[PDB]
């Protein structure tokens, strides 16, 4: 199949700004590329088709460019609404295909998150698992780095994140990451600790615990 | 106005069958080729498969990954068109939307997507633990909510009368094939010893329905 690469994935917008995305095909495609809007929990909408023709309805801010392999999609000035995934798609020949998409996010000044650790509770415990959750509060931008340390040990492959929609409000991400042992690991050790890297952190911010402390 | 209108998803296992159907207003639907396309986390947009036009023999078109296991079919007196799966796998899950393609170029109108969920977790309501808040300005507490199938939960607190500052996470799946998140707010310092802060949690698949009251430890 035809190829389609987005980039970048994710374009930071501020209001009132010009921007534009890039898509390239795998193989020559002609003019036969149509761009698409996806706003959250809604369905793709044909914004342009062939490349370059506005559909009727879409507002005139949206203008494609491209042929043959470069494609690019622009917003001159970007509106609240123009808050979506985009996606490439190309009709040059079967099966048609889609891009990766790029993401438009709210551009904002940097902002550190608030950090706060939480032991697993002593009704987990009792129930022979141990969650270990590192919150990462009210952040911009998105890129942050968490790292787990049990009694100065790095972690690896026992944890998972999770990452909030941008806020409507203040435009900031929160962010949960939450490792996960058997009770009986769990008990093997003693100091629990939790590392931010963020680039609104002068340094890299620990909250740690002591293993039944309190 | 054009309207395609999907429905028939669900929760199957691997191996298992189901069928999806959609019905179209607002054009000359046996004129026109439908489509049947997939979104998920993963693999992106992938298109399934296309069924044409009656004046064509209604030609059918699949996707490699789908070919021998699905079946698109219209019925052009219901405006319908069909997507039969079959031998499904853990892959296939995702929104899949019907679509009409023009004549060979875009895809010029959607649904809304339907859900299809491959899986052989059973359905199961969620444990529900404490974050309690440190004992360690503003404070941090929340609730874990833990190893339920298959979504959505809802997670409200003090029966909605706290909202502000809330964070509920989407939910993540664990190797286990359950889902996870946890539901965090922050308070005023203050406030923890004046206020309650219960977090009621509900999955209705499993009819489970949880109030978790969050308090220092102590």
């Amino acid at each position: 199949d035809i190829l389609l690469t987005q980039s970048p994935a994710i374009l930071s917008v501020s209001p009132g700004e010009r921007v534009s995305f890039s898509c390239r095909a795998s193989q020559f495609v002609g003019s036969s590329i149509h761009w698409y809007q996806q706003r959250t929990n809604g369905s793709p909408r044909l914004l342009i088709k062939y490349a370059s023709e506005s559909m009727s309805g879409i507002p005139s801010r949206f203008s494609g460019s491209g042929s043959g392999t470069d494609f690019t999609l622009s917003i001159n000035t970007v509106e609240s609404e123009d808050i979506a995934d985009y996606y490439c798609q190309q009709s040059h020949s079967w099966p048609f295909t889609f891009g990766s998409g790029t993401n438009l996010e709210v551009k904002r000044t940097v902002a550190a998150p608030s950090v706060f650790i939480f032991p697993p509770s002593d009704e987990q415990l009792k129930s022979g698992t141990a969650s270990v959750v590192c919150l990462l509060n009210n952040f911009y931008p998105r890129e942050a780095k968490v790292q787990w340390k049990v009694d100065n040990a790095l972690q690896s492959g026992n944890s998972q994140e999770s990452v909030t929609e941008q806020d409507s409000k203040d435009s900031t991400y929160s962010l949960s990451s939450t490792l996960t042992l058997s009770k009986a690991d769990y008990e093997k050790h003693k100091v629990y600790a939790c590392e931010v890297t963020h680039q609104g952190l002068s340094s890299p911010v620990t909250k740690s615990f002591n293993r039944g402390e309190c | 106005e054009v309207k395609l209108e999907e429905s028939g998803g669900g929760l199957v296992q691997p191996g298992g069958s189901m069928k999806l159907s959609c019905v179209a207003s607002g054009f000359i639907f046996s004129n026109h080729w439908m489509n049947w396309v997939r979104q998920s986390p993963e693999k992106g947009l992938e298109w399934v498969a296309e069924i044409r036009s009656k004046s064509i023999n209604s030609a059918t078109h699949y996707a490699e990954s789908v070919k021998g296991r699905f079946t698109i079919s219209r019925d052009d007196s219901k405006s319908a068109v069909y997507l039969q799966m079959t031998d499904l796998r853990t892959e296939d899950t995702g929104v899949y939307y019907c679509s009409r393609n023009y004549y060979g170029s875009t895809y010029d109108y959607w649904g809304q997507g339907t859900t299809l969920t491959v899986s052989s977790a059973s359905t199961k309501g969620p444990s529900v633990f404490p974050l309690a808040p440190s004992s360690k300005g503003t404070a941090a507490l929340g609730c874990l909510v833990k190893d339920y199938f298959p979504e959505p939960v809802t997670v409200s607190w003090n029966s909605g009368a706290l909202t502000s500052g809330v964070h509920t996470f989407p939910a993540v799946l664990q190797s286990s094939g359950l889902y996870s998140l946890s539901s965090v707010v922050t308070v005023p310092s203050s406030s923890l010893g004046t206020q309650t802060y219960i977090c009621n949690v509900n999955h209705k698949p499993s009819n489970t329905k949880v109030d978790k009251k969050v308090e220092p430890k102590s």
